[PDB]
């Protein structure tokens, strides 16, 4: 028989999902440019 | 807090180990010595001046 019969039986047919991106945009760092970076555990 | 740990330099654990062990000797002699002291003597165990 044709396949547009077994279209309902969903669970036959294997599952693949449409790559798309999802979620918030990654964030990036635009300070560093401006800031002069210093660094020490003990301030 | 973690914030007296890290922030406050002169503070660390070792101050308070070792507060830990002067008052845990304390409380050694004190129990220990603390019945002695303490005690009501009855006039059998008190010695005048003499």
């Amino acid at each position: 028989m044709t396949f547009s019969s077994t279209s309902n039986l969903k669970e036959l047919l294997r599952k693949v999902v449409l790559d798309v991106e999802l979620g918030r945009e990654q964030v990036q760092l635009l300070y560093k440019p401006i800031y002069d970076s210093i660094a020490d555990s003990n301030l | 807090t973690k914030e007296m740990k890290d922030f406050n330099q002169t503070f660390s654990v070792e101050i308070l180990n070792k507060s830990i062990g002067e008052s845990y000797n304390a409380l050694l002699n004190h129990i220990h010595l603390s019945p002695i002291i303490n005690f009501n003597y009855k006039a059998s165990n008190k010695t005048a001046f003499k």
